[PDB]
């Protein structure tokens, strides 16, 4: 059924089940074997184009966070210079009454001085330092 | 037979007519003018005369629907436009203008063509003519793939969506040269008008894409939703999808703290069909999102606030990206559905130092002068003029629905306690401002007074915006008559 | 008998009632609605009822023409609107849409009643739906005489025009305790949205004026321009002033050098009849000059460049500046004359930074969308897009001149010679900017094409403007059917 997850397809005997994550039209996210894959769909044109594109590498920066607005930090999770992973929340800001929480996008470890309880001084200090 | 194509190749890029063949059906474009030459005779220009003249217009045809399209080529003379250039752009927006259908134009100049002296401003002046007076008649998308300077700027701008390509494109009025010249500065060109600069900064550039590859492919699916002309109607495409696909996941979505935050495409993706949601300047104004959509098997227009990012606070940059999403949806009949969450707008002296009023009305403008049908779900909150603006009932709203845990009050219970009681004894606080939120901040009284239609379970959201979108199918609505509007700018 | 009123004079300010008989004339004001009553019955309100509800609502007459008003009270309950008060209100503009008459409103609420709820917000909404519909078909003008806080500041901002008194007035959208709530920082009222403030930093207001005696007696000088509604034609009154007057002062006007500077003004005035200039926003964005002035009786719209500041350079600023007055005043079909002098655009990160792409637009799309007559004239130079922007002959123009030692050129003579001759030997600058200056920096090239229709004795300025504005009267061009537009917000 077409945007939905389950596809059932049976060549012969054997039968397979495969899952239909997303796509952006060249690139399709379909699950085989409980494991996430992305196939690249395109015709001759675009085949044959797509050498000719530039490939650029992203920043792979592990450097100190910075929190993106003003507030105040009324929560924290992690500990001065310990181990950090991805996906960890690390703190929390509550402004004009919202707690939001940024969290540790990916790294291994921390070197860094915690900003303390109640400091309502943000603007875009640097929370946490990562080295 | 590869030639002449292997020098631009080798700088990692395409070629003008290879992205044309790339965007349209596989056999279905037919050139329309490619024996022209300039005929300038000035500055040993006699001489080097070129047969395309720099430019590649045509007609194609996308999923079996007709279009026209224009092409710079950045081999021949840079790109420059010209008196002769500008001639064949002009005949087929002349001639897209007579039959209902839209332009695309993918713009690669490096600039004017001094050899011609005054006649690039000539041909400048009427491609900026013809982009004005169609513009609300035909959509105009516009996407930039490489250098784009000088004056030819303009006409991207009055397009109604511009898109950008992230490693060899960057636009701006004036060079760097000009910039060190008069105050000192050495900037480089990608730090002045660069893809990253236009998304966030400016809020000029509608999307960045990686490769043109992805471009053409997103660029069709696009297409897809737009409507032929102004005088056409709504396409509906065929879909599997039913508004009777089960959603009580949206019971949960609302935290039962008010000061806890949430993300509101958790709201957002349900209603809609499956795997149907084009975002428009997802990096800029974050605590707005504004993009086209499908519901049951119809597009139409999502303008939702988000409390994730500073509270979903209306702004500048989020009042100007939602009037002028409302004011293109409304030029070509496309419905709108919106999301209310607002606790008001952003404090500050910078915003009034910038121009607030200006630009909140801005917003406030395009919801009132529209007359498609619209629908209105308030989640949690709604106050003070955020309130009014955001598609209230009284501003000829055709059905409003509430979530049985919203609040609309006039501001926040504490400002409310601190004006209706003076001096009044100390400790009020405890004894007060629990009363007025319990008494006052529930859509009871809203629903009293008879501004929200009806408080509904969050999981029929899917059924009701189904019915109603599809009985408010053939609404008539006329505004007095204008010669034109006159919008706060 | 002066009864009631010792207690607000003796704070050195005036009533309602007093301004209203200030504006009208001496005896022609009708107040329609004076014994109304909240009946709100809570939070021990049921007592303390008002006759007149705190507004003054009425027809008048100024200058024997027909008009509308109301005007905010103080002393009754702050100035808050209710459920009640827009009530008149909204009547009032409804009334004045049937007939063909313009509205005029002095602003003087303190906020919301928080006393009626929701009820307040039911009538900001349906008073900025009534401006919303019906601006551009009858002309609004709104004062602010106190202060002018919370979401009522809304709806001046939709209004055309906005003015300002100097001493007590104050408009913004968030109090400066929220401020100081949130970022912490101590700012007065003056400090925050004081009238200075939105003359110079914002843009929002129009004029400032001393007293309120002088407000009134400009007003009225003010409304004697304005036509009646959308369709009526433009005011004509009766002056001995003549079309041959003599004017040979202007032969002199132009410096010989290129560098040096001059007012604009010295050029203006002669033109337009005697004492017939009624500037707007003059504190705001010099470089560039908008207002209304009468030529051979009849009113008409001035924008001209100033090469006193910043040597006459478009920038955002101007650019909505003047966009704002060429919309209004084509919707309301009155002639357009503009003066020309701009070497480009201001070059400098801060700009590209803050969008000069979208802003700088906008004038150019006013100057295309418009269909009423217009007239330019060409004193020094005019170079890149600015040239096509400030309302060049491709665009629609009527009638186009210029002045014996203009410049019309694609730019400056040294970018030119540096892009004509990459590697050029040395010294080239000497041999090669003079000539190109000479030979193609003046306005022969650009008569040869056809760009401009005569090449004229600065003395002979009136006579061809009264000749033109007197054939052009019975001018009718219609654009292509449209919804509206969609200008770049
Ligand atoms: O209570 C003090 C600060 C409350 C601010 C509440 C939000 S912040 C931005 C917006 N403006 C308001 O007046 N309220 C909301
Ligand atoms: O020659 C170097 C600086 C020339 C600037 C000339 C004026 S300044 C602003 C405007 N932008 C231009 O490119 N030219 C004018």
């Amino acid at each position: 059924k077409a945007s939905y997850p389950i596809i059932r397809v049976k060549d012969g005997e054997a039968e397979t089940v495969l899952q239909f994550w997303g796509t952006n039209e060249v690139t399709y996210g379909m699950q085989m074997r409980g494991t996430t894959f992305d196939v690249n769909v395109m015709s001759d044109l675009q085949s044959t184009l797509a050498h000719f594109v530039p490939i650029t590498e992203a920043t792979t920066n592990t450097k100190q966070i910075l929190s993106p607005m003003p507030g105040v930090i009324v929560a924290i999770k992690v500990q001065p210079g310990q181990m950090v992973v991805a996906g960890e929340e690390l703190l929390t800001l509550e402004a004009m009454k919202m707690r939001n929480k940024i969290h540790a996008q990916a790294d291994g470890k921390v070197k860094e001085v915690k900003v303390k309880l109640g400091a309502t001084v943000e603007d875009n200090e640097v929370l946490v330092e990562l080295e | 037979p590869t030639a002449a194509e292997d020098l631009r190749h080798k700088k990692k890029r395409l070629t003008a007519m290879e992205r044309v063949q790339l965007f349209c059906d596989p056999g279905t474009f037919r050139e329309r003018d490619a024996l022209v030459e300039h005929e300038c005779h000035n500055f040993g220009m006699e001489k080097r005369k070129v047969p395309g003249d720099g430019f590649i217009t045509g007609t194609g045809k996308v999923f079996g629907r007709p279009v026209f399209l224009f092409s710079h080529d950045f081999t021949v003379f840079g790109g420059s436009l010209s008196r002769t250039n500008a001639a064949k752009v002009v005949r087929i927006m002349e001639e897209a203008a007579k039959i209902g259908v839209p332009v695309i134009g993918f713009n690669d100049s490096g600039g004017a063509r001094i050899h011609e002296g005054v006649d690039s401003l000539a041909g400048y002046a009427d491609i900026f003519l013809r982009n004005t007076l169609f513009s609300g008649v035909i959509p105009q998308i516009s996407v930039i793939m490489g250098p784009c300077a000088g004056g030819a700027v303009y006409s991207p701008a009055i397009t109604d969506f511009t898109f950008m390509v992230e490693t060899s494109s960057y636009m701006f009025v004036t060079g760097p040269e000009v910039v060190s010249a008069v105050g000192g500065k050495l900037v480089t060109k990608d730090e002045l008008g660069g893809p990253h600069v236009h998304a966030t900064k400016s809020g000029v550039s509608a999307g960045t894409f990686p490769n043109d590859i992805v471009a053409m492919a997103q660029l069709r699916r696009l297409y897809s939703y737009l409507p032929l002309s102004n005088r056409d109607p709504v396409p509906v495409l065929p879909t599997a999808d039913e508004r009777y696909r089960d959603v009580s996941s949206l019971n949960t979505v609302v935290p039962t703290e008010v000061k806890e935050a949430y993300d509101m495409r958790d709201v957002i993706y349900p209603v809609i069909d499956h795997d149907s949601f084009f975002e428009i300047q997802p990096q800029f104004a974050k605590n707005i999102i504004c993009g086209f959509a499908r519901v049951e098997g119809r597009s139409v227009c999502i303008i939702a606030n988000q409390p994730k990012v500073q509270a979903g606070v209306l702004d500048i940059d989020s009042s100007v990206k939602g009037a002028r999403m409302v004011r293109f949806a409304d030029a070509f009949n496309i419905p709108i559905i919106t999301f209310v969450d607002v606790p008001g707008f952003l404090p500050g002296v910078q915003q009034e130092y910038g121009g607030i009023i200006r630009h909140g009305a801005k917003l406030l403008y395009a919801y009132a002068e529209a007359t498609v049908p619209k629908v209105t779900i308030i989640t949690r909150k709604a106050y003070g003029g955020a309130y009014d603006v955001m598609s209230s009932k009284h501003l000829r709203g055709d059905s409003n629905y509430a979530w049985p845990h919203a609040e609309i009050a006039v501001m926040g219970a504490a400002g409310a306690c601190k004006l209706l009681y003076s001096k009044e004894t100390a400790e009020q606080q405890a004894q007060r401002i629990a009363d007025y939120e319990k008494t006052f901040c529930t859509p009871l009284s809203a629903a009293r007074k008879g501004f929200v239609d009806a408080v509904i379970d969050p999981s029929e959201t899917r059924m009701r915006v189904c019915e109603d979108l599809e009985r408010l199918a053939r609404k008539q609505l006329q505004n007095p008559w204008k010669k034109h509007g006159n919008i706060p700018l």
